[PDB]
RNA sequence: AUGAUGAGGUUAAUAGGUUCGAGGUGGAAGCAUGGUGACAUGUGGAGCUGACGAAUACUAAUCGAUCGAAGACUUAAU
RNA sequence: CGCGAGCUGGGUUCAGAACGUCGUGAGACAGUUCGGUCCCUAUCCGUCGUGGGCGUAGGAAAUUUGAGAGGAGCUGUCCUU
RNA sequence: GACAAUGGUAGGAGAGCGUUCUAAGGGCGUUGAAGCAUGAUCGUAAGGACAUGUGGAGCGCUUAGAAGUGAGAAUGCCGGUGUGAGUAGCGAAAGACGGGUGAGAAUCCCGUCCACCGAUUGACUAAGGUUUCCAGAGGAAGGCUCGUCCGCUCUGGGUUAGU
RNA sequence: ACCGAUAGUGAACCAGUACCGUGAGGGAAAGGUGAAAAGCACCCCGGAAGGGGAGUGAAAUAGAACCUGAAACCGUGUGCU
RNA sequence: UUAAGUUAUUAAGGGCGCACGGUGGAUGCCUUGGCACUAGAAGCCGAUGAAGGACGUUACUAACGACGAUAUGCUUUGGG
């Protein structure tokens, strides 16, 4: 059985989310808070965050064992992007993406 | 000054394929709490 | 030694301002470089106060700044008077040290290296 | 650098504004082309 | 530049501190004497000294963790 | 007439002005004279350094062979004969 | 059944395929229409089917009409979306520490120290701006970072003249 | 044998309106839950957003950006390389 | 064993194929709104203060309609 949680439109940008994300899939439950805790990225405390709600919804929807958990599944995907404008020389605008992100978390003990 | 052609999606990911992040310290925090950061003390729940 | 990013009189300032705070208080915490180089300051000016003779009083005043604390029973001793009065009595013995440095976390806003320096 | 549109809530209702485009023809004129439009603001 | 390279990581002199130097500056403060004074002289090559040298575990190089071989066939001599 | 996305801009085809000359004139000369804004965050190739990966039929540590490639390569004067 | 022809641009001629609508006829659809997606199907071509998903109401076929009838290009127009690239930048400048606040503090508050302006970055007062002013409350968006703060948002207040 | 939302009036939407201009003047973009709001009581994570259940409904990848959701683009897996 | 010879295994990453997502609003269907007309009226008011507006008026009120201080309406005659 698997668990999963997502995030959607935070504000954090996808590729500055997926950097994080690449270090904890396939890894423990465990260890996975774990390397969220210690990295000083900004989406350290929205991935952890979002693990947390995960290893939630085993214990309480689905009854699993959380001490013994994989993260299968750990992706980000691109969510509405805020478009901003921004005033640069000689009258001239440059457009500035506020990008947004769909995190998603998925957590198992590979049994079926 | 300018880029003559695209890169293309093959060529951008050959790119940055250095461009990672690493694992960091992870050493046990033997009197109590969770893991710390190596060669580090403890602030929040932990014991060092 | 160590240009922390800054001028020779702005890093002079800052070099001996927290020397004094951390003669004030006893532990503080800065980042890893500031500590790195405030730590030879302190550990010089300890060496000034366990001499105690005025020549070394008035050397000791080169680098502190005037601040006063305010001791237990709102008795009120200038940080050049406690140097050489309390931090001068309890290292008569030791023979170098005065201080540690505790590595800590990066912060939120950087990545700088959070640091206790202690007086030990 | 001085730009142009110094504001002046005395000339800008003197030169523009009801009673001057009323006062010549040609301004009733440029007001009755406005309520022709649907324009919300007049002068 | 980064990272690489090199010296080290407690059985440790790696860096700091401390102690002693080297070199540098040129006679500290305080005190005494003399001068009405400004100042001189003595105490005294004096004090001070960032990167240099040596000594010293005083402080910090913690506990840890990760990676890493099992030796393919074929034929020929042996 | 190598080299300005390496540099200057004295020379010159810019707007000002003046002389000579020509034109009735506005102007003109390819005659002078004074003055006159030099944009670019390097994608690819190429170059100068520097890492990572993998291979090199076990894995390592250390010393090396040199297939090759590159650098160097100038010359005066004086004295003896 | 013989025989012959069949490269081709401006350009001429011919025969077609699809598109939307109309007319008549004949139909199909919640036992799932059109679309959409996939497939190893058929036709000489433009094209046509079928199956299975998705989809939740329409649409085929035959014949004949009508045309806003077929796009890859116009430094086309309008939308999205990349590339450059995690690159340039982050708009003159000195802060440091302690305490506090909180889900969270290099930035918020308080304190001390330091620094800067000081014929002014100090006070008034016009123009001009309109409510930004003041209290609580909030943190989506705005602030070139952060944010517990704000000229932001929410709620409630605030301007008194015989001279 | 008129249009179906880049069409048809600029405007199917609190349009000559945001907005632009000192002014005349110029001038947008923006329709679709379901039959019925029955618009998710409660539980869990979280500061909140968000989610995971439960529940409504024929359907909830019909959850208010809400009919279908095509490509560009962004991903995560893989079979062969 | 030593030679000599041959051929792999690697995928940091990439390619193709497949699967599953996300973004995005094409397409299908829909229509409040437009478009072109036909027929029948009518066309232009105002110093008795027009067209246009501005401020107001609902228990709570922003806007738009509606109506002005008798203000989110009043009276009366008829429908209902
Ligand atoms: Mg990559
Ligand atoms: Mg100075
Ligand atoms: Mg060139
Ligand atoms: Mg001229
Ligand atoms: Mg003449
Ligand atoms: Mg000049
Ligand atoms: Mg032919
Ligand atoms: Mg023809
Ligand atoms: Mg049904
Ligand atoms: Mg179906
Ligand atoms: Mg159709
Ligand atoms: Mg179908
Ligand atoms: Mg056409
Ligand atoms: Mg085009
Ligand atoms: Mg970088
Ligand atoms: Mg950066
Ligand atoms: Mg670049
Ligand atoms: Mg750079
Ligand atoms: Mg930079
Ligand atoms: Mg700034
Ligand atoms: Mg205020
Ligand atoms: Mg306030
Ligand atoms: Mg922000
Ligand atoms: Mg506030
Ligand atoms: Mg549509
Ligand atoms: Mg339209
Ligand atoms: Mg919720
Ligand atoms: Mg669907
Ligand atoms: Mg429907
Ligand atoms: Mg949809
Ligand atoms: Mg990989
Ligand atoms: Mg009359």
């Amino acid at each position: 059985m698997e668990a999963k949680a997502v995030a959607r439109t935070i504000r954090i940008a996808p590729r500055k989310v997926r950097l994080v994300l690449d270090l904890i899939r396939g890894k423990n439950a465990a260890e996975a808070i774990a390397i969220l805790k210690l990295t000083n990225k900004a989406s350290s405390p929205v991935i952890e965050k979002v693990l947390m709600s995960a290893l939630a919804n085993a214990e309480h929807n689905y009854d699993m064992n959380t001490d013994e958990l994989v993260v299968k599944e750990a992706y980000a995907n691109e969510g509405p992007t805020l478009k901003r404008f921004r005033p640069r020389a000689q009258g001239r605008a440059s457009a500035i993406n506020k990008r947004t992100s769909h995190i998603t978390i998925v957590v198992s003990d590979g049994k079926e | 000054a300018v880029p003559k052609r695209r890169t293309s999606k093959t060529r951008k990911n050959k790119r940055r394929t250095h461009f990672k992040i690493s694992v960091p310290g992870m050493t046990e925090c033997p009197n109590c709490g969770e893991y710390k950061l190596s060669h580090r003390v403890c602030k929040n729940c932990g014991s060092y | 030694y160590r240009k922390l990013g800054r001028t020779s009189d702005q890093r002079k300032a800052m070099l001996r301002d927290l020397a004094t705070s951390l003669i004030i208080s006893e532990r503080i915490e800065t980042t890893e470089a500031r500590a790195k180089e405030v730590r030879s300051v302190v550990e010089k000016l300890i060496t000034l106060g366990k001499k105690g003779d005025l020549a070394s009083r008035r050397n000791a005043a080169k680098t502190l700044r005037n601040v006063e604390i305010l001791n237990e029973d709102e008795t009120t001793q200038t940080a050049l008077q406690k140097l050489f009065g309390e931090i001068a009595e309890r290292y008569t013995e030791r023979q170098g040290g005065y201080t540690r440095i505790l590595k800590q976390g990066p912060r939120r806003g950087d990545g700088a290296e959070s640091v206790i320096i202690e007086l030990v | 650098v001085k730009r142009t549109y110094q504001p002046n809530k005395r000339k800008h209702s003197k030169v523009h504004g009801f009673r001057k485009r009323m006062s010549t023809k040609n301004g009733r004129k440029v007001l009755a082309r406005r309520r022709r439009k649907g324009r919300k603001v007049l002068s």
